[PDB]
């Protein structure tokens, strides 16, 4: 079994930066290694083959260097949609084996979040179940802290949020956050709220509406 | 999996882009031209390039069915592949495995055989592969014969190949062209799917040629053929496809009585051989010797001089 | 065009049995080699299986070695994956790649093109159908010239789901969040659309809801209240 | 080491006893005459026997200087080596190796190459291997040809092999004959140095033949020609000559797709195939099915009904 | 006719060299492994060295690895073996021999042609012709070789043109360290004094021709 | 290395007698073995090879069996030539080996030795030693004592004998007794006997000469 390290796990760079990814490698495997490029939810695709060689249709913003034990990814100028993970992958002999990835993502300005909020729809009441969302759309940085009130109660246990992968074409997160209850806490209740604390606000901001 | 090259003189082996035994080892400077052949292409760790194919006795050999062109000694012939099946030209290859890659005309004879009651027929005949009407790829090509009323339709026909000829009217030895390619095509478009053309990179270092001498069948032809490996060292390739550990794989022609190194070279990964020498040299050999691979050595490795 | 479609899959027990199919378009699969890759939930990449050229030969991970066969049919042009046997640790998403260059046997090029990747759940849990509701659009989600709606998509089992709207004639403007794993051991999901404030009273908005798994495909229109 | 057979589908694989690729695989019962082909013979662990030699494209090639013969259209060719050099009669080896070893009328092409001005000439020539003047073994043989007058002596000359013929007038396919040698010396003395005669010793078994179908030239020739081994397997066991364990190598015939065997074989030591099975038979085969080198077994090893 | 007509023999004392050849006839030398084979005293056969056929490579027991070197040489037809840094252990009588089968390295078959063999004495002890004297008479005359250092010896009567009934013995490595024998022939009781038996000893690790001939009273 | 050891070290049988020799292989080395006779003073004659197979010259009566690991060789008729040293030799693997040999010697009709003795020369007396011999002629059995009397003293210790190997058609051994003294030892005493044993003589035979 051939070992792979890439170095580093993950990274963030602004758009034009240069980005350098290594692989090394537990022993020599000539120049059999290969990059890919993986999007969330997507087959990969092959960047760099033989550790030189770019594959037709990839931006010569790519170029990988190395033979032997040591190998080099480098983006030379970083775009929007190159974001993803960055496995190499050795084909030297069996069994191929892969390096344990790289998460690339991108650095923006800031960019404040449009909270929306959504009450259950009548629909979902009636299976007894009562679920809240709370939308953070399209914001920079990724960290955010969002609270959920009821009745000017902090909800703690009761919710889970989902962030979404970032944008490939203008680096930024979406976020949804869902406050489950049963139909009767949910009923007993009037003001329910949702404060949202981000960088791009100069002050925590709350939707709510009265059910 | 340790690299090797067969155990084989020179003269054991056989040329690559035509069905003939080397002769003699060459090299000598390729500017003033394009090392573009497009038989005899294999990688050391086992692909095959270009229209190279396994076996030595199918290069420049035609199959299919012809018609005859009225008030003619010419036949259309429409290719098949070798196993007489129909050719498929949307394939990402130049042309059929096998096709001649230098301009010239090819001499040797058609034979036909009918399927319904056994009965033969052969002629002499030429292609001329630098016709327009040579478009193989197309999957179609062209042979003047010795016949106008012989060869049937829809019969199964072979072209074996022989020589190459020269209209004796033109400047002596000015064709065959073995470093120009055929249009594939003809006129209709470009050749794809090339395998590259080569050149010595490192300084001081030129390519080394497997020599034949093509028979000449008429004329004052140019009968010098090379090629970039032996077939044998194609076939040998293809079985053991090791892995190279570097891109250059350093070989030392050796006397096997002795062991002692007569001198060494670069089989470079892509399939090709360089030495350090500057000027044209037909390299004189002990009949016995062959190449031994020894190690792998850096891309940038300064051979001995030759 | 060069291609590689992928069938097969789902779910099965622990210790059961499924099949993998991969058709190859454009190219004679037995002349390349070709690769199993699998990608456990949230994990990296790891090689399965491979087949060479045409002279074949087959190579496996030990983690498979014995439960798992590679196979491939000239005259479909099909590469196939037997597994048996199967346990937790082979939940994953499978992918079929084919080597750059013909070889005789296995060579030594990377991978250029992949199958879109197939889904393969070992687990004892039951199968469940997910429940579709809509999240109206209003006042609350509105910015701009634009207002955001959807559908939660919720209490199914297992993944994958998948969300097109309006049949798949809207693919601008969609947020389909990663699912979450609820603590009843369900997942659920949403699926938000940004369209225009003024095509509300105009255009219908429907999401299609498929879940293979269950043979459960739902379309909800999502209205303004 | 161990011991190997070339992964090669059959189609992919050359014919040893004439220049043309394989093209199916026969098994028939051959106790109605003797089976000793002088060319594609090797032992497995890697001695060349009979008139065997490594490369295809040599296989019933003749080189050398050719005399007119007052009064006919024919020419007699005083051999020389594959180099041009002076062949050595009293080397222990039945002919000149490549020297065809059926009796018949091969038809090819005389090409000849003048030294000095570097003009060249070529035409249809028969040499007739069945008759007094065929002597390859006493360095003399005799062709028919088309010329007269247009051959010139003390020139390299070479015969180019592209298929057999046969006279109408005749019954059809009375001629070649394959398994009959013919007589490398002439009427002045027997054959010697031969490669052993080939029969199925064992009850059930029948001799597995490589088979092409030669071109016809002229008339309704018996076009098949079968070979015990491939020229690439005696290419493959020179270089490889590795030591058998037993006489009896078993192989399985796999369809690379499944690994399914559809049906197995015993590789003797001293290099022939059979199979077990009674009666002619044309094996149905999936084309890219190949041989392949399972285990030494025992002599008397009963092969499963292929 | 295939034949191996081996030459160098002669002694060294022990960490010097020597060498050996074996010219061919009737065959050619290159295509055949060739092999070394030693014999000592009285001992059984021992594989020394061979070399391939065509393709030459090279093999060495692991007594001889490193200070032993087969080679050959195409252009006239001749192995050799270059030895050195001998040893006690050495002292045989070297034959080449030819494989029955031509193979482009080493093969499998059995040994079919063979040299008439080539002592080799490795001693740091010096050299001693042999002093010949005769042994005078249905009767019986001979010759006694005695002193000499190292073996062997050839001893022929008249030449060679009458050795019927002839007995030349083994030699003895007597107490002083040399060896010794003895060549006795039967001749009729009247051979007369007309027949002249001469012996013709031969010892030519010092190049000694003896022409002593045998008379009775 | 494989070793090679064949029974029985020695034997000794007559002229028609079916003899065998096997050849046990440390490990298997299939149907490479290969026998060899070899005369006294010559070089090994190939007889088998390839287990089985006759070479081409050698009488029909030798034969060859076996495969892996046991082999045998058998003498059909056996004949006052095939006396000699026989070797069992494997080609299948470097290193190349031998057995340990076998001696075949003949058994015929008993014969009794023809005797000679020979007083030292006048030259050798010059030398300061004598040497007397003591010549049996074309005997059998091998077996035989011949004992030095000086003045009816029994020599011991100055005396050596050598053997010729068994003669190939006669099948009779030759001996020489020699007597090796000083000048001053050997004029000093008369009578010198050479007293022979054997099977073939009734009683021990004498010969003796007065210096």
């Amino acid at each position: 079994d051939i070992r792979l390290t890439q170095s580093p796990s993950s990274l963030s760079a602004s758009v034009g930066d240069r980005v350098t990814i290594t692989c090394r490698a537990s022993q020599s495997i000539s120049s059999y290694l290969n990059w890919y490029q993986q999007k969330p939810g997507k087959a990969p695709d092959l960047l760099i083959y033989g550790a030189s060689s770019l594959q037709s249709g990839v931006p010569s913003r790519f170029s990988g260097s190395g033979s032997g034990t040591d190998f080099t990814l480098t983006i030379s100028s970083l775009q929007p949609e190159d974001f993803g993970n960055y496995y190499c992958q050795q084909s030297f002999s069996t069994p191929r084996t892969f390096g344990q990835g790289t998460k690339v993502e991108l650095k923006r300005t800031v960019a404040a979040p449009s909270v929306f909020i959504f009450p259950p729809s009548d629909e979902q009441l009636k299976s007894g179940t009562a679920s809240v969302v709370c939308l953070l759309n399209n914001f920079y940085p990724r960290e955010a802290k969002v609270q959920w009130k009821v009745d000017n109660a902090l909800q703690s246990g009761n919710s889970q949020e989902s962030v979404t992968e970032q944008d490939s074409k203008d680096s930024t997160y979406s976020l949804s956050s869902t406050l489950t209850l049963s139909k009767a806490d949910y009923e007993k209740h009037k003001v329910y709220a949702c404060e949202v604390t981000h960088q791009g606000l100069s002050s925590p901001v709350t939707k709510s509406f009265n059910r | 999996k340790p690299f090797t090259v067969p155990i084989l003189t020179v003269e054991e082996m056989t040329n690559s882009r035509f069905p003939i035994p080397l002769e003699k080892l060459f090299t000598g400077p390729s500017g003033a031209f394009v090392v573009q052949p497009q038989n005899g292409r294999c990688t050391t760790d086992g692909v095959l390039l270009g229209t190279t194919q396994l076996s030595p006795v199918n290069i420049c050999t035609f199959r299919g069915d012809v018609t005859h062109i009225a008030g003619t000694h010419n036949y259309t012939m429409n290719l098949a592949s070798q196993n007489w099946n129909n050719y498929d030209p949307t394939e990402e290859i130049p042309a059929p495995l096998g096709t001649p890659d230098f301009v010239g005309r090819i001499q040797g004879m058609l034979t036909q055989t009918t399927r319904g009651d056994g009965s033969t027929r052969g002629h002499k005949a030429t292609v001329s592969t630098g016709d327009v009407h040579f478009t193989p790829k197309l999957g179609s090509i062209q042979f003047n014969t010795d016949t106008n009323n012989d060869f049937e339709t829809g019969q199964n026909t072979k072209f074996t190949p022989v020589g190459v000829v020269q209209d004796g009217n033109g400047a002596h030895q000015n064709e065959p062209q073995q470093w120009v390619l055929p249009s594939y095509s003809g006129r209709t478009g470009h050749n794809v799917h090339l395998a590259p053309a080569v050149a010595p990179t490192f300084p001081g270092e030129q390519l080394l040629f497997f020599r034949s001498t093509m028979p000449g069948c008429s004329g004052y032809p140019n009968m010098n053929l090379d090629c970039l490996l032996p077939q044998e060292w194609v076939q040998h390739f293809y079985q053991e496809a090791a892995p190279a550990q570097s891109d250059v794989a350093l070989l030392r022609f050796v006397n096997p009585d002795t062991g002692r190194v007569l001198f060494e070279c670069k089989l470079h990964k892509s399939g090709y051989v360089t030495v350090a020498h500057t000027g044209q040299h037909d390299l004189v050999i002990p009949p016995n010797g062959y190449f031994r691979f020894d190690s792998w050595v850096n891309q940038f490795y300064t051979l001995a001089p030759m | 065009q060069v291609q590689l479609v992928q069938s097969g899959g789902g779910m099965v027990q622990p210790g059961g049995s499924l099949s993998l199919s991969c058709a190859a378009s454009g190219f004679t699969l037995s002349n390349y080699a070709m690769t199993w890759v699998r990608q456990a939930p949230g994990k990296g990449l790891e090689w399965v299986s491979s087949i060479g050229g045409s002279g074949g030969t087959t190579y496996y991970a030990d983690s498979v070695k014995g439960r798992f066969t590679i196979s491939r049919d000239s005259s479909m042009n099909t590469l196939y994956l037997q597994m048996s046997n199967l346990r937790a640790g082979d939940t994953a998403v499978y992918y079929c790649a084919k080597d750059k260059t013909r070889t005789l046997r296995l060579g030594y090029s990377g991978m250029d093109v992949w199958g879109q990747g197939t889904t393969v759940t070992v687990s004892s849990a039951s199968t469940k159908g997910p429940s579709v509701f809509p999240l109206a659009p209003s006042s609350k989600s509105t910015s701009g010239g634009t207002a955001a709606l959807g559908c939660l998509v919720k209490d199914y089992f297992p993944e994958p789901v998948t969300v097109s709207w309006n049949s798949g004639a809207l693919t601008s403007g969609v947020h389909t969040f990663p699912a979450v794993l609820q603590s009843s051991g369900l997942y659920s999901l949403s699926s938000v659309v940004t369209v225009p404030s003024s095509s509300l009273g105009t255009q219908t908005y429907i999401c299609n809801v498929n879940h293979k798994p269950s043979n459960t495909k739902v379309d909800k229109k999502v209205e303004p209240k």
